[PDB]
RNA sequence: UUCUCCCCGAAAUGUAUUGAGGUACAGCCUCGGAUGUUGACCAUGUCCUGUAGAGCACUCACAAGGCUAAAACCUUAUGAAACUCCGAAGGGGCACGCGUUUAGUCCGGGAGUGAGGCUGCGAGAGCUAACUUCCGUAGCCGAGAGGGAAACAACCCAGACCAUCAGCUAAGGUCCCUAAAUGAUCGCUCAGUGGUUAAGGAUGUGUCGUCGCAUAGACAGCCAGGAGGUUGGCUUAGAAGCAGCCACCCUUCAAAGAGUGCGUAAUAGCUCACUGGUCGAGUGACGAUGCGCCGAAAAUGAUCGGGGCU
RNA sequence: GUUUGACUGGGGCGGUCGCCUCCCAAAAUGUAACGGAGGCGCCCAAAGGUCACCUCAAGACGGUUGGAAAUCGUCUGUAGAG
RNA sequence: ACCCCCGUGCCCAUAGCACUGUGGAACCACCCCACCCCAUGCCGAACUGGGUCGUGAAACACAGCAGCGCCAAUGAUACUCGGACCGCAGGGUCCCGGAAAAGUCGGUCAGCGCGGGGGU
């Protein structure tokens, strides 16, 4: 969720995510398709609904973190002062980029819980098991 | 090295509308024999998709 | 808390294998990203002029330490 | 395996879905090209301890142990492949699967194991003598301990890679 | 100590510009000298005094100097440099000096 | 703000302004004189740069572990307009022309313009809204007629000296309205999709893979069967395979799993898995794509421009 | 008799108006916004001329007042200071 | 001519650090002494002035070595001038040249002058 940071506001664009194609920790991972913020509680949503379906048990690990500040203009104003101050915190997501993955739960309810999990992000998503892997 | 004209200047850029002009083509379907130094290549290579070079 | 702003031209000037003539300004800059040469005089800005007519050249070794210098013709 | 061309020129890879590939060591570092599906097979069949024999089209075969693959973020295919050719001196600085034998006493009182390291590189292999895995048994463990590299047993002619201090496979408490 | 030798020797080569180097060596009882045309990675005219012997050091090098204004003498030597190592001017190489130039 | 034809031809930018729809200077237009290739393009040589990307070596942020009086520090792992060990493509200056072209500069008379607009690419502000706003960059409109885009400044093609009841082509097209193949070949969709979005959903269909079960006779059908511990322990007033909590162990078998679904506060009862006979050949689960389906509700009369097209 | 500014996503209220630094700024220079951050209207007879010398932050171990950081000692130490 | 030492430059990490070995009576170095030339905001520690011996202890010089730094390919990819497209949009594709960063293979514990001293 939110940081305790720096500066208030930034700004936007776009290409192809780099910094976490593969799945180091845990078994399984679900993994984003589509470049869109993420932002804050569609996470911590995602975290609830895997950790109420697997918790007791299992590994839950959420690579991707809320970095990049958005904002919101007052109610209904003229285009004004400044930017507005808040808002909410996002995360951006391109595909290939991963996002989850398990740890300690049969493949099955793995499959499961990131059917419930994927049923509130705004990108559809696929999920894999680890093939072979380097980077070390 | 034959070279014409089948493409307009209009609505190209700079480059291309004055490297046409120093070609010496300035009309579609003007022809013309340009020799095989350096330069020329060059040229004819900047605006290769307007001319129809023969071989 | 955004008004404000400024606007200083800076930059290399007179680049490699240029004639200047001596008294001539060859970089402007705020440091020392070019350091003064053979030939080169560094005023209190550390600008970089030619001190006698040359070809300006330029010495790169580990952008710590590049110099600007004048090969006099002749 | 077998494998063909080799061109600077890519056009032709794409289409036949044919994996990029490449062979080096001191001597010939050759660039060249292979089949796709059967490749996956034999990756499938051996990581990056196991190794296969290439027959480019030239009549000599060769014995590569496989050092990275590079492929598609979007699409999850890999793209390109990096063979390593391998005199039989020891491989330098393998890496090697770990895999854990047993039930855990640990996971029977509420626990579960976890493979802190996923791989171990490890020096010396010996080659053709390779691991192509690495058991450890984590009965012995409880709730909270840690099986470091201090542990892990080895085969001929090995040494640890890897700080021995380091965690490995640990056991981890509810929640 | 390191700083205050190639301190010197970036203003010596700086002020460098036709004149040529004297570098007086003194850390031992070697007080070598030596005149250095920098630019061309040559010397032409040293003044070492492993042979000579006239007492104490500072009088010992002054016959250095005397011995080093000779040398130079004869290649058409007009001034020099100076290029002191570390050593603060002194009296021993303060004397190679007065000696080297009283009698160049 | 009135007569004609001929030649060239802009500006809506910069800085300043009691300035903001005004004006000065510059910029861009034209005319005459001077020089007289210095201009343009493209090539080679050379130098300059920190963007795209990437990376964590510093600053800030940050994910899972280890050590540990938590800080530092080790493995693993990330984000960056105001981070950068690195770092292109391009871009700028200079020389040269090794090569094609035709402008350039200086001097003096006359100006107008200083409200711009759209689109593609690069950003900011904004909802990654606007026929939105402010900068950068290319092109068109502005001041551009002609062909196409039903109609349509801007989009596609192409820059209109005058005449012709001649020819060739561009974008774009060849069933009829309409110039031109109701053309040829191998396919695909039976939705009028074509001719109106998405999350999500589905034995629609064609193409490819990955997996298992098998004719020593498998999938679905049908007959017979469906364990004894044991109402497994906790649980609650009761929970006995099936409210929820701990496991999933033994006897027998060709064999029935402390076990899937329905039932009743709980029981019972009906079926499921696995085992036989009789069949008798394929069958079942994943995954990538081609084109289709549903999801798909606004106001006066409907339609892809129309007829109509499988 | 006169004066009683301008910007301004209508005007008013609010805010702003000159100067420096960074991002925006698309690896030349330049580039707008009531875009995003921050400072100046000074200071110093020595903080200047020159000439001589010295080298920093931080950490660890060890030590009187101390007790995380004071002062002293060894070690590491392109700068993590100034 | 061969060897090594003292200076001193070009090049300044492929030439630097760590572990190790070898040098002393050539050379350098520590070392001895210091009231004074000279000097430490206290201390000859450093500058400094007169010299053996002793010792190469430390330093420095040279040699080994690839633990650490530093260099760093090929294959491919990112991105991209140019050309032509898709998507309502975020965003994506194709042909053509250019072409990284990182990482793998490997490479290194330099190379090149001038002088003077002393050996053989
Ligand atoms: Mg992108
Ligand atoms: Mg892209
Ligand atoms: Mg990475
Ligand atoms: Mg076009
Ligand atoms: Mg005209
Ligand atoms: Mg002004
Ligand atoms: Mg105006
Ligand atoms: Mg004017
Ligand atoms: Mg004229
Ligand atoms: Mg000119
Ligand atoms: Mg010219
Ligand atoms: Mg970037
Ligand atoms: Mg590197
Ligand atoms: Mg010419
Ligand atoms: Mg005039
Ligand atoms: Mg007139
Ligand atoms: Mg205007
Ligand atoms: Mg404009
Ligand atoms: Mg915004
Ligand atoms: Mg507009
Ligand atoms: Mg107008
Ligand atoms: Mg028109
Ligand atoms: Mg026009
Ligand atoms: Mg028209
Ligand atoms: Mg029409
Ligand atoms: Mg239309
Ligand atoms: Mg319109
Ligand atoms: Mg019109
Ligand atoms: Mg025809
Ligand atoms: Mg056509
Ligand atoms: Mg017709
Ligand atoms: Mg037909
Ligand atoms: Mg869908
Ligand atoms: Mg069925
Ligand atoms: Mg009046
Ligand atoms: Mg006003
Ligand atoms: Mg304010
Ligand atoms: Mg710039
Ligand atoms: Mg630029
Ligand atoms: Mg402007
Ligand atoms: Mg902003
Ligand atoms: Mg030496
Ligand atoms: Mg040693
Ligand atoms: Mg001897
Ligand atoms: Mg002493
Ligand atoms: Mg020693
Ligand atoms: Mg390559
Ligand atoms: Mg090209
Ligand atoms: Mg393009
Ligand atoms: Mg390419
Ligand atoms: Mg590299
Ligand atoms: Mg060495
Ligand atoms: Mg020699």
């Amino acid at each position: 969720k939110r940081t305790k940071f720096r500066k208030q506001f930034r700004g936007r664009m776009t290409g192809d995510a780099k910094g976490g194609d593969y799945v180091a920790f845990g078994d399984y991972g679900l993994i984003a398709m589509e470049p869109a913020w993420i932002k804050s509680n569609q996470i911590e949503a995602c975290r609830i609904v895997m950790s109420r379906h697997f918790r007791r048990g299992g590994k839950i690990y959420i690579r991707i973190f809320p970095d990049k500040p958005v904002t919101k203009k007052p109610a209904e104003t003229r285009m004004g002062k400044g930017k507005g101050a808040v808002e909410y915190w996002v995360s951006v997501v391109k595909p290939g980029r991963v996002m989850f993955e398990v740890a300690g739960v049969t493949e099955e309810q793995a499959k499961e819980a990131f059917r419930l999990a994927g049923h509130k992000l705004p990108i559809q998503t696929k999920m894999v098991k680890r093939e072979v892997y380097d980077e070390a | 090295m034959k070279i014409k004209l089948v493409r307009s200047v209009i609505g190209r850029p700079g480059n291309q509308v004055k490297t046409v002009q120093a070609l010496g083509l300035r009309k579609i379907g003007d022809s013309r024999e340009v020799s095989d130094t350096p330069a020329v290549r060059g040229m004819v290579k900047t605006v290769k998709h307007l001319l129809e070079v023969q071989e | 808390n955004g008004r404000d702003s400024n606007p200083k031209y800076l930059g290399v000037k007179k680049f490699g294998g240029e004639v200047v003539k001596a008294g001539n300004i060859l970089v402007r800059q705020r440091g020392t990203k070019f350091k003064a040469g053979q030939g080169v005089g560094m005023g209190r800005d550390h600008t970089l002029f030619a001190l006698s007519d040359g070809k300006v050249v330029f010495i790169n070794k580990g952008k710590g330490a590049r110099f600007i210098s004048i090969e006099a013709a002749q | 395996m077998e494998l063909t061309a080799k061109p600077r020129t890519p056009k032709q890879k794409l289409d036949e879905s044919m994996i990029a590939a490449v062979a080096y060591n001191k001597e010939n570092n050759v660039s060249f090209a292979l089949d796709r599906k059967a490749f996956d097979r034999a990756f499938r069949q051996q990581s990056t301890t196991g190794l296969f024999d290439i027959t480019v089209e030239g009549g000599e075969t060769f014995p590569a142990l496989v050092k990275a693959v590079q492929m598609d973020k979007r699409k999850r295919a890999p793209i390109h492949v990096d063979f390593y050719m391998v005199t039989y001196g020891e491989p330098v600085e393998v890496s090697v699967p770990v895999h854990t034998t047993g039930r855990s006493q640990g996971e029977v009182q509420g626990g579960l194991v976890d493979i802190v390291v996923h791989n171990l590189q490890i020096v010396a292999p010996g080659p053709r003598r390779i691991p192509q895995e690495l058991v450890v048994d984590v009965t012995k463990m409880n709730i909270g301990d840690h099986i470091t590299a201090g542990d892990i047993k080895l085969p001929e002619g090995c040494t640890l890679a890897a700080d021995p201090e380091l965690t490995v496979v640990s056991v981890l408490p509810p929640r | 100590r390191r700083k205050l030798r190639t301190r010197r020797k970036v203003r010596t080569t700086t002020a460098a510009s036709g004149r040529l180097r004297l570098s007086v060596y003194r850390s031992s009882k070697h007080i070598y000298a030596q005149i250095i045309d920098d630019s061309r990675g040559q010397t032409l005219a040293a003044a070492s005094s492993a042979a000579l012997k006239s007492g104490n050091k500072t009088d010992t090098a002054a016959a250095v100097g005397k011995a080093l204004a000779a040398a130079a003498a004869e290649k058409g030597i007009k001034q020099v440099v100076f290029d002191r190592g570390s050593y603060k001017y002194h009296g021993r190489v303060k004397a190679l000096a007065d000696a080297a130039r009283e009698g160049g």
